[PDB]
């Protein structure tokens, strides 16, 4: 429907229900597929890095916000700028007046009010970026999906990208392998790799497309590149 | 907050004149009708209220308002948009002048700024025009006896003797024929009432007939004479009662 | 509550408790019928009320419950026919009786407003009585 | 047409919108009377009556805005709500730049200019309700001005609302043909606001019972409403005669 | 200048004069320092005139609109409202105003603010030039729920010392009764409490 | 016969209104004659679909029991030179010999438009057909004793010459019954049906609100499959329940009318 | 028609059809119940499990404005989430300018003009969602539903969503119960009843429950979310009525 | 047409008609605008066919105002809107 109603994020459907917030779930499933899961110790995010040719350098998903935290854009690449450096100064407002670092469940609930202003307002463009907020604090490993409605659920693990239903079924028959694995993030590592192996068409296997970044108790954040994933792959 | 070209005053008519001024002088054309005339020795202004529900206190709604007792003023125009309209002349014309030479306003001046209000609706995009046409009466000791008509398209003319209404286009001529420049305020007071009666005839009491008139000062009006220099208020509006009274009369 | 009530009703019926009677009628309407009133709910009006006209009947003199009468469809009421089933039976006594209430089943007709003004949309009453109206004057 | 949606004229010269605004009006479809008697202000609203789920005390078309003050509004209730606030603003805003009580007259006048800004401008939009307000003036004594909702303001001696306003409306017009008068004898304020109660019912030809009806009360120096076992007290009284 | 409120049991009166004195010489001598915010809720100004009388007209349109909307304000809630604008106008205004309202479930309440700006409970309070005369003879005779003989006496005999000692306070003495009948206006001449 | 006045019920409010234009003056004319007034010739009966608009002439022809005639819209729109105008020429024709009577119009959405020439598709012959409609209630002819019932989907569709006065003076709308009105028509379609004597009374009324509101008749329809699988040839007031609750997702066509009021 | 193009026109029905269109969204959400008690509320909402993955009882719908008021809203989640982040600012400014908790019938006052401001400006976008609160103040036990065109009234019970009419005949039902109206602890078990019930139609994708309830005999006025062996007690009842 | 030229038509039709000369009629032709000669004659109609459901045969007072709102229906105002002149 070009135009006419719903053309706009004010306007509405004649069922009720903005076509604008299922227009912009289709931007994720463009850009590039992004795995992730975490456990009671350890969390891990696996996103593919594609490219144009040889020549084009793989661009990196994973954008560190914190040093106990991590995000994945799997989205527009502007979107997600404007929402990194918002929640960037807000782990340093956290830390400059609370002291303490920045919650991933609160980061969800100050994120969610972000994507409703350009739909709540008139003009800007909304944000549909899919985005996995990973973290470690007293509470434990958090990981929040970002749904392009602004939606935020918490969940063991999640994919989203092209043909994503692939990587979300091969954590049903995990379910129960992922949580019960407590201290070894040997065996947290490899249960990425095989899951974004489901959803993707078999392109390119080499070590130059999936980044593996993880954070625990005692490894912080960091991100993994190179030889670093050689060791998996 | 802006929002794209809502500031737009693109429209125009294919002749060239604004639209906003057709559709203006359209709804003027068949409201009710008013009148003023101004004579040697005075100015007579006279419209007829409105009816509407039988229930509706004739009191409560007023025509004719007051900025300063040296000038009358009557509407055939929008209703609501005269209260704004004055709030917003006073205003200026206590700002500009009375926070300046703090004095009654002179005829000239006054009008120069009720004309600047009509053109910042129509300036400023999103607000529509003033749909009010007024008729300004003022005596002043320069001039003299003046009286000038506002159209809504924001510009103003002088007038000997005009009306504004449904009957605006009969009462030109009836103006013409009945009234001369050699006849005094007493003479136009009659003509005032004839005029009017002749567009609505259902009830030609003063109950649903405005009338006011600009004499010589009078110092019962002013509430104080403590100063034999200072003039009375020049602006005098008559009782419905005393309405009926000429009307016997007449 | 319909059960509960016709047995509170009753037990200030038997013997009347000499004339209080009216004091022990009207006023539990008051604290009752809050509730009641509305379609089908009625536990006195129809039942309880109509054995309240048949108890003043050739008791006392009808001046008294030609007053009474009148206030309950001056007030509130509900439905006039429940009211105008209780004309029949003032009829039906003073028919019955004649001698001094010949006079009686005339001021029965002017002092009751449902016979004389208008209620209900049935009127039908008013005719039924009016007819024991005319057969007075031609006597 | 694109000649509805706009803001500015029509090529009849007239705006519809200003039309459109009368069509919310009539959603509620409340019969509202007011009338102007000697020294009090009767004013009754109708209540409608949802299910059992709602509360019908805290539903109600009368607002009090200030001392001796009080508003009727026949519309959408939530564009009441935001007028009603704004009345109540201008109110208390009066009294610190003046300290005398508001008059009703002048109340008619801000509420008419600020909904008549909404006209002009091209982002707010006209409010759609009814702003009746009721008081009692000191020097004027009771007045009732029902101000429209494109900023038209006129004084009534029985307002009346909704699709029934015409049997309201001329019941009452006849009624004060005969006594020649816009009060109501009987200066006590009690049965005055009894003998609105039988007009309204013979102009509507249903009786109301005390869960159908609002009735609202302007006294000198107080304001206050009734409340149902004092509208149910005034149907007795108006039972026997 | 001298203010006093003390509760008991059926309500609570605050008690001020009609004095004020600007400098060495006193204006008017009949000048009252009450001012009503509210039916129910009182307040007695002390100090520099001009800082209560803006504060007491700006705060006598914020319960009107908190009642209009809110509900019917108590006599914590219009204590608040004279703390926010002591708050930051400290620096520009001097106010010594207490805030004494009444409640019927509470009886009375009297919250003292000083010109730090602070909201408390007392039973009793005092402020202005004349009241640390008799600040002193307050504590001593005071009672817990007296009654309403009691409480005029109380105030009286307070007054009457801060006008001997101070000479910036004197007049008549002025009271406000609060309680569930209303509120009622009394007053007391020179040739009365001088001689008690 | 098969409904009657008692299978319509709950639109007694509407019910009694067609009586009165209706049956009184097919059964004594001298009430209008009386008064001067001339009795009605046409009627409308509009209103959202599924509310028995057109049960509503089985009821009126169960009870009079005089002539009627049904003429369809579509069915009388056959192609032919100067037939489409004669066809409405006959039914008042007829209506002398064979007593006035009432005459039935259904579902009529075409005649009634004003047909902006794009070729028209050879539907002229359908101009001449509004025509004749529309000069024979303003004819010289005697006319008034026989009553024309036209029904239809939504008013407007219809020609608005018809629509004033003069023409048409009776529009009779059939909204959506009051929650008193619906109660009367659950008894109806669960008469000849075999029930338990737990059968719901003011439940079914509270279930659906919003969703239908009008045809009751679905939910019957659906009671029955639940008590096939019980195993049960008598309904459960359970089942019958959770038919009505059925019925909610069952529409999803929109059609909400504001509109057609006037 | 042309009304629905342009944000808040007037439709010669009265309303605008984006406000219509707004009500039928909060249908396509979840739903969400409420009780009114005598000496409080509660609440009873329901979150949907979209598969296997989701983390048993983490994200919780239920919001508290300040200690002493529950918030809970259905339809769009971050629509709905913005108008409680906006009485959050309105609940503490009135706290600290009049040093005393927000009442419970003034708190829609303040929500009222919010939500009416956006169905006035053109470049504002009106809300589609509807919102319930309620808590014990001052005044005692309170419950008001603010409807996305704006509204609220007192209501003895609350609803919405699509269960809402569903859960309109069990809400009914506690009139008839008692007249004085069920306690605080025995509106939970009924609260949690009515959640099954109204998900019959919704079998098609999992649910979990969440209650919270605010009383002032059990609480002294403070909001708390069921947990421990008062939520197990309440599911097990409504285990074996839907049996 | 104007005001004048329908009590030509109503008094007209009225002479068939039965009615009390205490009809309010003398009111309603204020009321009467922006009418034709078919729309003027579905109104007395009206009149009777109310009388009916009310057993009334003289037309009373009830019959006309209660009678005029039906086939007067055409647009919410009809008269002058509301003011903007």
């Amino acid at each position: 429907f070009r135009n006419n109603y719903d053309g706009d994020t004010v306007t509405f459907s004649p069922t009720g229900r903005l076509f604008q917030v299922e227009y912009a779930l289709e931007a994720i499933k463009q850009g590039s597929v992004t795995v992730g899961l975490r456990s009671n110790t350890h969390a891990v995010l696996v996103a593919l890095k594609r490219n144009a040719d040889e020549l084009s350098s793989y661009q990196k998903k994973i954008i560190k916000c914190d040093e106990h935290m991590g995000l994945s854009l799997a989205g527009l690449a502007p979107d997600a700028r404007v929402l990194s450096n918002y929640l960037r100064q807000q782990c340093n407002y956290s830390s400059l007046v609370f002291n303490r670092k920045l919650a991933v469940e609160r980061a969800g609930h100050l994120l969610c009010d972000k994507a409703q202003k350009n739909t709540q307002s008139y003009g800007g463009r909304p944000y549909g970026v899919g985005l996995l907020i990973i973290g470690y604090d007293k509470s434990g490993a958090h990981l929040l999906e970002f749904q392009p409605s602004g939606n935020v659920t918490e969940l063991y693990g999640t994919a989203i990208g092209a043909r994503s239903q692939g990587a979300k079924t091969y954590l049903e028959r995990t379910l129960d392998t992922f949580i019960k694995i407590d201290g070894n993030p040997d065996e947290l590592i490899k249960a990425g790799v095989e899951a974004i192996s489901q959803s993707l068409r078999d392109e390119s296997l080499t070590v130059d497309n999936l980044s593996i970044a993880i954070v625990g108790k005692d490894t912080p954040f960091t991100i993994y590149d190179g030889e670093a994933v050689a060791k998996y792959i | 907050m802006t929002d794209r070209y809502s500031f737009s005053l693109t429209t125009f008519s294919p002749s060239g004149k604004l639209g906003q001024i057709d559709y203006a002088l359209t709804a003027v054309k068949q409201g009710v009708t008013s009148l003023g005339i101004k004579a040697t020795n005075g100015v007579v202004i006279a419209t007829e209220k409105k009816s509407s529900s039988p229930l509706a206190m004739s009191e409560t709604l007023s025509k004719v308002s007051l900025l300063t007792p040296d000038i009358g003023a009557v509407y055939s125009g929008m209703g609501p948009d005269y209260r704004v309209l004055v709030d917003k002349s006073r205003k200026v014309a206590h700002t500009s002048y009375k926070r300046i030479y703090g004095e009654y306003p002179p005829t000239k001046l006054l009008v120069s700024e009720v004309a600047k209000i009509m053109q910042e609706a129509t300036q400023s995009g999103g607000v529509r025009p003033f749909g009010v046409s007024l008729l300004i009466a003022g005596h002043d000791e320069f001039n003299g006896f003046s009286l000038y008509q506002v159209d809504p398209s924001g510009s103003y003319f002088p007038w000997k003797a005009t009306a504004i209404g449904k009957g605006s286009v009969a009462a030109k001529t009836f103006l013409e024929k009945r009234w001369n420049d050699e006849l005094e305020l007493e003479d136009a007071i009659h003509i005032a009432l004839l005029t009017l009666k002749e567009s609505v005839e259902g009830e030609f009491n003063g109950d649903t007939i405005e009338l006011a008139i600009i004499g010589d000062e009078n110092p019962d009006l002013l509430g104080y004479t403590g100063i034999p220099t200072d003039k009375g208020p020049r602006f005098r509006k008559l009782t419905s009662q005393e309405i009926n009274d000429r009307l016997e009369a007449l | 509550k319909d059960y509960s009530q016709i047995l509170k009703e009753e037990f200030p019926k038997i013997d009347s408790l000499a004339q209080n009677d009216c004091n022990s009628a009207l006023d539990q309407l008051l604290v009752l019928e809050k509730k009641t009133r509305q379609a089908s709910d009625l536990a006195s009006s129809k039942e309880v009320l109509a054995k309240i006209v048949d108890l003043l009947a050739s008791r006392n003199k009808w001046d008294d419950l030609n007053e009474q009468l009148t206030l309950l469809s001056k007030k509130h009421g509900q439905l006039k026919l429940s009211i105008q089933y209780m004309i029949q039976k003032v009829m039906e006594y003073l028919k019955s009786s004649k001698s001094l209430d010949l006079n009686t089943r005339i001021s029965v007709i002017e002092t009751i407003r449902v016979v004389t003004e208008n209620k209900i949309f049935v009127e039908v009453e008013r005719a039924r009585v009016t007819k024991d109206l005319v057969e007075i004057k031609k006597e | 047409g694109y000649d509805r949606h706009i803001t500015i004229f029509s090529p009849e010269g007239r705006l519809y919108q200003v039309e459109y605004a009368f069509k919310a009006t009539n959603q509620t479809n409340i019969n509202s009377l007011a009338v102007r008697g000697k020294d009090c202000t009767v004013v009754i609203s109708q209540k409608k009556v949802p299910d059992k789920l709602l509360d019908p005390t805290t539903v109600s078309y009368i607002f009090c805005i200030s001392r001796t003050i009080g508003m009727v509004v026949n519309g959408p209730i939530p564009d009441a709500r935001n007028a009603a606030l704004r009345a109540k603003a201008e109110a208390a805003e009066f009294r610190y730049k003046y300290g005398y009580d508001m008059p009703c007259d002048v109340l008619a006048k801000r509420m008419a200019n600020l909904s008549q800004i909404y006209t002009q401008r091209a982002y707010m939009r006209p409010l759609g309700v009814i702003l009746t307000f009721v008081s009692v003036d000191e020097e004027l004594g009771p007045s009732i001005y029902k101000t429209d909702p494109a900023g038209y303001y006129v004084g009534y001696k029985a307002t009346a609302t909704g699709p029934k306003q015409q049997e309201i409306t001329t019941n009452l017009e006849n009624h004060f043909k005969k006594s020649k008068i816009d009060h109501i004898n009987e200066e006590s304020w009690e049965k005055v606001v009894e003998f609105a109660i039988t007009h309204m019912i013979d102009a509507l030809g249903t009786e109301f019972s005390k869960n159908d009806l609002e009735v609202g009360v302007a006294t000198k120096d107080k304001f206050f409403t009734l409340s149902a076992e004092n509208i149910e007290e005034r149907l007795v009284a108006i039972a026997e005669q | 200048t001298s203010i006093m409120a003390v509760t008991f049991k059926d309500g609570v009166i605050l008690g001020a004069d009609s004095r004020t004195t600007t400098g060495a010489y006193i204006a008017n001598r009949v000048t009252d320092k009450l001012t009503r915010v509210h039916d129910k809720i009182w307040c007695c100004r002390s100090g520099s005139a001009a800082d209560t009388q803006a504060i007491a007209d700006i705060v006598q349109y914020h319960l009107e609109l908190y009642t209009s909307q809110y509900g019917t304000p108590s006599t914590e809630t219009a204590a608040s409202v004279f703390k926010e604008l002591c708050y930051e106008n400290k620096d520009n205004l001097t106010a010594g105003i207490i805030v004494a309202g009444y409640d019927d479930k509470n009886k009375g309440e009297v919250y003292t603010i000083p010109l730090g700006g602070s909201v408390h409970k007392l039973p009793y309070a005092i402020a202005g030039s004349g009241s640390t005369f008799i600040y002193g003879y307050c504590d001593k005779n005071f009672r817990e729920n007296m009654s309403k003989e009691e409480t005029v006496d109380f105030i009286k005999h307070s007054l009457s010392q801060a006008i001997k000692w101070d000479g910036s306070s004197g007049g008549v003495i002025r009271m406000v009764v609060l309680t569930a009948a209303g509120v009622e206006r009394l007053i007391f001449y020179p040739d009365e409490y001088e001689q008690l | 016969g098969e409904i009657t006045f008692d299978g319509i019920g709950g639109l007694t409010e509407q019910i009694r209104e067609l009586r009165e234009v209706i049956e009184l003056p097919l059964k004594n004319p001298e009430i209008f004659q009386r008064v001067g007034i001339k009795p009605p010739k046409g009627v409308l009966l509009y209103g959202p679909p599924g509310t028995g608009k057109t049960l509503l002439a089985k009821a009126v022809a169960a009870t009079i029991g005089a002539n009627f005639i049904f003429s369809p819209a579509s069915g009388i729109v056959d192609k032919y030179i100067g037939e489409s105008a004669r066809i409405i020429r006959e039914m008042f024709a007829y209506a002398k010999e064979h007593e006035p009577c009432i005459i039935f119009m259904d579902e009529v959405d075409a005649i009634g438009g004003r047909r902006f020439s794009e070729g028209t598709s050879a539907d002229r012959e359908i101009q001449r057909t509004l025509m004749e409609l529309l000069t024979q209630m303003d004819g010289f002819d005697n006319l008034g004793q026989t009553k024309i019932i036209m029904a239809t989907n939504r008013p407007d569709t219809l020609d608005p010459a018809l629509l004033r006065p003069g023409r048409l003076d009776r529009k009779v709308e059939i909204p959506l019954p009051n929650e008193a009105g619906r109660l009367e028509i659950f008894k109806i379609h669960t008469a000849k049906v075999k029930k338990t004597g737990e059968f719901d009374f003011e439940a079914a009324v509270k279930m659906s609100d919003g969703f239908n509101g009008a045809d009751i008749r679905n939910c019957a329809t659906e009671a029955g499959f639940f008590a096939i699988r019980d195993d049960r040839d008598h309904i459960n007031p359970d089942d019958l329940m959770k038919a009505v609750r059925k019925v909610a997702e069952v529409k999803k066509l929109e059609g909400t009318i504001e509109y057609q009021k006037l | 028609t042309g009304y629905d193009l342009s944000n808040s026109v007037f439709s010669p029905d009265g309303r605008n059809f984006q406000v219509e269109y707004a009500v039928k969204a909060v249908e396509n959400g979840t739903t969400s119940i409420g009780i009114k008690c005598n000496d409080g509320v509660v609440f009873a909402v329901e979150k949907l499990i979209t598969s296997k993955l989701l983390v048993p009882q983490k994200n919780v719908k239920i919001q508290v404005v300040d200690r002493h008021i529950g918030c809970v809203y259905s339809g769009l989640i971050p629509d709905g989430r913005h108008l409680v982040n906006r009485g959050r600012e309105e609940a503490a400014s009135f706290k600290k300018l009049y040093k005393t908790p927000i009442p419970i019938p003034a708190f829609a006052d303040r929500l009222g003009q919010y939500v009416q401001a956006h169905t006035l400006y053109n470049s504002v976008r009106p809300f589609g969602v509807s919102t319930i609160f309620g808590g014990v103040d001052k005044n005692g036990a309170h419950l008001y539903m603010l409807e996305p065109s704006g509204s609220y009234w007192g209501y003895k019970g609350a609803a919405t969503g699509k269960g809402r009419q569903s859960a309109k005949a069990e809400l009914e039902k506690l009139v008839d119960h008692h007249p004085e109206g069920l306690s605080a602890r025995e509106a939970v078990k009924q609260a949690a009843k009515i959640i099954y019930l109204a998900h019959e139609d919704n079998k098609e994708k999992d649910f979990e429950l969440e209650i919270s309830w605010c009383s002032l005999s059990e609480t002294n006025g403070l909001h708390k979310f069921v947990k421990g062996d008062l939520l197990q007690e309440a599911i097990d009842f409504a285990q074996k009525e839907i049996n | 047409r104007d005001r004048r030229e329908r009590r030509l038509i109503f008094g007209t039709i009225a002479s068939k008609m039965s009615l009390a000369p205490e009809a309010d009629l003398d009111s309603l032709i204020i009321r009467n605008d922006s009418l034709s000669g078919a729309v003027i004659a579905a109104i007395m109609q009206e009149a009777g066919l109310r009388a009916v459901r009310k057993n009334r045969y003289v037309i009373l007072q009830s019959d006309l105002e209660e009678a005029y709102a039906t086939q007067v229906k055409t647009d919410n105002t009809v008269d002058k809107f509301d003011f903007y002149k």
